[PDB]
């Protein structure tokens, strides 16, 4: 509001995306907890992780860049973060390896983990998870943006946070780690972090209106509001103004959403099979490339955003643009100057 | 010996009456056809150094708005397109870049970089750069004009 | 300094006309330019 | 671009004016893509369509059927477009394509609807693939994993029959050959720099199996899970030699390759000493092996080069 | 000898002039009169002597204002910027803004260097600054400055000349 | 600078009298409003705000 | 008249033709002298001098000390409260309104004494007032000691003005 | 006379006789010669004390002029360190504070110069002061004996300034 | 100033013959050299 | 400059004897005891308030 609420948000913004996630970390975290004969770390509630994520989103007022609540129960015991530190309380060593989770393609890990593999394939003891680690996290794009600084304290030196190494690698830390329950963790993990900024709308009765959900879909792209107030026309058209959604039902959507490397396919078909894509279109590809039932109003409010201005032709190329950068969460970019990765890309190709 | 040193100071001032008397009247005739070797000279160099200002004021005038695209670059860069925190280290090596030309600059041409001689020295480069297109003589002009000082001096120097 | 040695007062300092809307109109149409060359530069780096 | 005219300098045979094409010359294409083109102008009327579809109905597995009935059977132009991607892309298409245009939920279609399934493919007059895959009226219907299957007979057809062209004839072929096969789409400059590493060291063992040889056709259709694990690596610093080079085809295929090929592919490209292969460009050879792609000119490569840092980056 | 001789009739016959043509009181009363130009020339001036020594003051009052007004601006600019930090915007907000001013002044002190070709140093910028405020006012009050700043050449050229016409080394006047 | 040509003690440059108060009368309080005045602007850039 | 003022001067030209050439001789008799009883006149009063030019220069040496300590200090307290105690993050606001807080007092000196700070100048000045409130406390007579160190200057520029009309026999330059 | 009649002639008249009896011209024409005389063998004795000192003012100019470069080197390698250690092989912000400290400890070394030499630092007069500190260095070392060099340059100096004194066009000699 | 006293033209500036070459030649050479003394630095730093 | 307008040299400047060390020890207590009260101080900022 032309007030620290805007002008704060687009700065959230420059800093959810150009700045070292060792500034991102110190900035989002909160408790800085020193119950300790003299210690002091600082942590970040649940909560604040999946701020750290999502853009658009305002820190509290005051507990900014270095203002934090000391300490001297977060996360609830079936949420995935219970497992970590004491109660739900990301260190800086695990938020960072908690990151290259959250957003690396379930193949990379089926290679990396059957490439290592110190005798069999698809196992790992915890010095071949420290490689493992380190290589899958020297690819993403936190992962080239963070020279450890240990003037702050926040230094990645340690090994995993060791509250996980045993839920892991049993209380010998000697468990060969099947990739099979890692992928099932790693789905633990983007499910509960789904679920987090599902409760982040204040949801009456378990029911999030529909406009609310678009903006949830729409979140990793620029400004849109055009876009918003286009379905906020069709409210009035298909009456369903007052009806919201559940948990379970947006949950769907984005297990759908998973497969987007193929609904692009299957809606290109579709499109040069003769065939107008509308309700029954979609609801059905849901069911033979997905398996997942979609509910007729998921599939009402994507229309609404995504048509032909009116018309219930979803616009595919329009569709898979932002939903393959909505699956990925924001943090695929290179998160860096441009320079370096084009000049001498220019060497390698103009030199020919 | 010492007597033939005051005749002389006492035969001056019985004949220099007459030579001061005269060098008035032969002052102006020598200073006059200077002042009309010069004028058809001076109306070229009056021109030369014209077509040397223009030179050196849109020098002046585009070494400002090299400070201002420079400062569009990255008005625009910090705020909109990227960050502050990837903008930063790039406006630091060319404020210590420039402070790197201002050294070379000065061991260039063992003068210091100041405005206003880094401004007449460059007008200097341009004028005598423009003066040799032209072909007018530099050599003869310039003793034409420290001659009239000769002229002008001593007939200031000769108020009695 | 003000006056000069014989104590006549230093003549009229030079002003240039319009001097400040010779440059406030050298600068503007030249900052906006500063962000073309780099908004086009950005929108060519991604 | 030639796709149009590469089938039009095989098709000698035409009728009722559209080029048809039968799998003979039709292979000739595909198998070595170098015959000197001299297709002269033949028509075969009704009368080679009565013979062709009987030829159908006669016998033949996927190995053979094809073969056997070269200046036989039946291709059109379009059908050849869809043939070009069982050899020139993934498999994977094919699956979501049988199940969204199929009878909702069967992995089947019927004599209409692959009408459109050939103009689908091409994007991303009874011949003889519509009697081979429905009846004689299209009675039956067109079952994906039956068709999954059956690009598989060909998959493997086009190697065998090519394999024997390397092959001098016999089941055989020495570690020579092969490198002749292996880089048959090289370049001229590195060419003989891999020769003369062939000449010297690569001693004349024994041949290579024609199951083995298929092996590692199977192997280059999951080369680009491969790219990865090499340039994995490259990060944590390590050889690549053996103990891990079959770590690498054994996660790029599922499978594991048998010593003897591995040793060979070794040699030829061991041009630093068994440690080092030329990763970068060893799967580069692999790449531009049947990609109908070719070298930018270099007056054009001043202006695609543009193109080269906008996808390259 | 023979040189002495005639040298003793040149000393006594100038001598004998020396003192029948009163030049020792002639070139007394001329003296007396350049003695006397320098002060109805000195009384001339007088009448702006007490009119320029009063724009002087004012046009000084004014360069002396002008200075303050530059302090101000520099401490009311350090408390935007420490107002609109500490219980504000962060600070992390503010440094590329306070970055464009510091680039913004280091261009609006070469805007000066074009707009008056001398650069921008506090000594002389109060001088030419001092001397607008006085010919403005002295084009007000209609004083012939041109009269005053040519006269004034004359006093200090005038008695330069009279202090030479006295040298103490040189004697003119016995 | 510290002595003249003829070797005479320059004479002994004018202060200004009151001179570090006549400084910190005008530092001061300018130093406050410029506070003042930056607050009464954000504040009243959310009543009257437009854009 | 025109026809015997002229010849007035002339021959005022010569009298002193005939006069000058030994009146130097009378002058430099007593120029020598008098430059001798303002040098043995001098030497007690200028032995003092010699002294509060040294316990006022030793005043000023370490001002120029004093003022390079504080520049290591205030590096001193900055080099460990950021990268022992806090972090730089928080450290940079502070160290901005230095740099900038100098700017303002670089500005103040200006306005308060009218002049540049630069550091060749600033420390005569700053030595100037530890002169002369050291001549005032110990009872200096500095109004003499200059007014006198002139005269002893006059006589010697007289003296060599003279020699040269007299070693080379050239026209006084005046 | 009673006026400019005879007196004046008389002495304008009696002076010619001394002006003329005794030579006076070869006066003025020898007292003038001998200054020329005075004047060459200066520019004689200058001769063998200046091919020397012209061989020391150029040995201490090039090892002037390659202190001045041995300066840019520094800041062109304290500025390939920095662009290096501030873009990939750490942050921007490990590398603020190191970066600050030298923007600091610089207005702290060219201080301490100041108070070490009494001058200020800038380009132009702190070169020739080293380049006056190389001379010396140089002079004390091949002994050339800078204080008659120095001395006798201004004889040469001042017997020429009254020379070209003495034939002023408008007083006579 | 542009003109002398008498108003005659000051001589023309000599310029350094081949400067930017000088120039552009131990600015370059000693900044790569910068950077190859920083490379060899760091990963020596984190050996002790 | 360099050289007087008679063209004499001018005479060799003077250094501070021992500058250097004149310099130095100035400036390391002074940015020492610099370190020493910061120390000092953040442990009384933090704790006795």
């Amino acid at each position: 509001s032309g007030f620290r609420d805007r002008k704060v948000m687009e700065y959230e913004n420059r800093i959810r995306a150009y700045s070292t996630p060792d500034k991102i970390f110190r900035y989002f975290a909160t408790l800085k907890v020193i119950s300790e004969p003299g210690e002091a770390e600082v942590f970040m509630t649940p909560e604040d992780f999946v701020r750290s994520i999502t853009p658009n989103e305002k820190q509290p007022e005051h507990l900014g860049l270095d203002q934090y609540i000391i300490k001297r129960k977060f996360a609830d015991e079936g949420s995935i973060f219970y497992t970590l530190g004491e109660c739900g309380l990301i260190s800086f060593s695990d938020y960072i390896f908690l990151t290259t989770v959250l957003s690396t393609p379930q193949r990379n890990f089926e290679i990396a983990f059957k490439m290592f593999d110190l005798n069999g394939d698809g196992e790992v003891d915890m010095e071949e998870f420290e490689q493992v680690q380190s290589i899958i996290r020297s690819q993403t794009s936190m992962g080239m943006r963070h020279r450890d600084r240990p003037t702050t304290g926040n230094t990645l030196k340690s090994g995993l946070c060791s509250a996980l190494t045993t839920y892991f690698f049993g209380a010998d830390l000697k468990g060969k780690l099947t990739i099979k329950n890692f992928l099932e963790f790693q789905r633990k993990l983007q499910h509960d972090v789904l679920k987090l900024e599902f409760e982040r709308h204040d949801p009456v009765d378990g029911r999030i209106t529909e406009r609310q959900f678009g903006g949830m879909l729409l979140a990793y792209s620029g400004v849109q509001s055009k876009k918003l107030t286009a379905m906020q026309r069709q409210l009035k058209k298909h009456f369903k103004e007052g009806k919201g959604l559940t948990f379970q039902e947006v949950e769907n959507f984005f297990t759908f959403l998973k497969n987007i490397n193929d609904v692009d396919t299957a809606l290109s078909f579709y499109h040069m099979a003769g065939a107008s894509l509308d309700k029954v279109t979609m609801q059905q590809v849901a069911r033979t490339v997905a398996k997942v039932e979609l509910s007729d109003h998921v599939c009402d409010v994507v229309f609404a955003l995504f048509d032909c201005d009116g018309n219930g032709e979803l616009s595919n190329k329009e569709f898979v643009s932002i939903m393959k950068q909505r699956l990925m969460r924001g943090l695929e970019k290179p998160k860096d100057m441009g320079f370096t990765r084009l000049m001498q890309a220019m060497w390698k190709c103009a030199q020919e | 010996n010492d007597v033939k040193t005051l005749v002389q100071q006492l035969y001056t001032t019985l004949c220099i009456e007459q030579h001061q008397l005269n060098k008035e009247r032969e002052l102006i005739e020598r200073l006059e056809d200077l002042k009309e070797q010069l004028a058809p000279l001076e109306k070229v160099r009056i021109e030369i150094s014209r077509k040397a200002e223009k030179r050196t004021t849109l020098v002046l005038w585009g070494g400002l708005a090299y400070m201002a695209t420079q400062f569009g670059i990255l008005a625009r860069l910090t705020w909109w397109e990227y960050s502050w925190d990837i903008m930063e280290p790039v406006t630091y090596f060319i404020t210590y870049g420039s402070a790197m030309a201002m050294y070379a600059y000065f061991v260039m041409t063992r003068q210091e970089y100041v405005y206003p001689e880094a401004r007449d020295r460059q007008y200097l480069l341009f004028f005598h750069k423009g003066a040799k297109k032209s072909r007018f003589d530099l050599e003869k002009y310039n003793q034409l004009k420290d001659a009239i000082a000769q002229a002008e001096m001593d007939l200031k120097r000769l108020r009695d | 300094v003000i006056v000069t040695r014989s104590g006549a007062i230093l003549p009229k300092p030079v002003k240039m006309s319009f001097g400040l809307l010779r440059v406030f109109s050298i600068v503007i149409p030249f900052l906006y330019v500063g962000t073309l060359i780099s908004k086009n530069f950005a929108a060519l780096l991604e | 671009s030639l796709r149009k005219q590469r089938f039009m300098q095989f098709s000698s045979l035409e009728h009722e004016g559209e080029y048809y094409m039968t799998p003979r010359d039709f292979l000739f294409s595909v198998m070595f893509e170098q015959m000197e083109r001299k297709t002269s102008v033949k028509k075969l009327t009704k009368k080679d369509i009565e013979d062709t579809l009987s030829g159908i109905q006669t016998a033949g597995c996927g190995s053979t059927f094809f073969r056997d009935l070269g200046d036989k059977g039946l291709i059109s132009y379009t059908e050849y477009l869809f043939l070009l991607t069982i050899l020139t892309k993934p498999h994977s298409g094919f699956h979501v394509a049988f199940k969204m245009l199929d009878t909702d939920g069967n992995e089947m279609i019927e004599k209409r609807e692959f009408f459109k399934l050939q103009k689908i493919i091409s994007k991303q007059i009874n011949t003889t693939l519509q009697m081979r895959f429905f009846g004689k009226r299209g009675q039956r219907k067109l079952h994906y994993k039956e068709f999954r299957r059956f690009m598989e007979n060909l998959q493997t057809e086009i190697q065998e029959m090519e394999f024997l062209q390397f092959s001098k004839g016999l089941s055989f072929m020495r570690k020579e050959d092969f490198a002749e096969w292996l880089l048959f789409f090289t370049n001229t400059e590195n060419k003989d720099i891999y020769w003369k590493n062939v000449r010297e060291k690569l001693s004349a063992g024994e041949s290579i199996s024609l199951d083995e040889f298929k092996s590692f056709c199977h192997f280059t259709t999951h080369l680009e899970d491969f790219a990865i694990a090499m340039q994995m690596f490259s990060l944590a610093h390590r050889p690549v030699r053996l103990a891990e080079f079959k770590r690498a085809v054994k996660v790029a295929t599922g499978q594991e390759l048998s010593n003897n090929i591995l040793d060979t592919v070794f040699k030829i490209f061991d041009l630093d000493g068994d440690e080092c292969l030329s990763h970068e460009e060893f799967l580069g050879v692999l790449k531009n092996r049947m990609h109908r792609g070719l070298w930018v000119p270099q007056h054009q490569s001043i202006q695609e080069y543009w193109k080269c840092v906008k996808k390259e980056s």
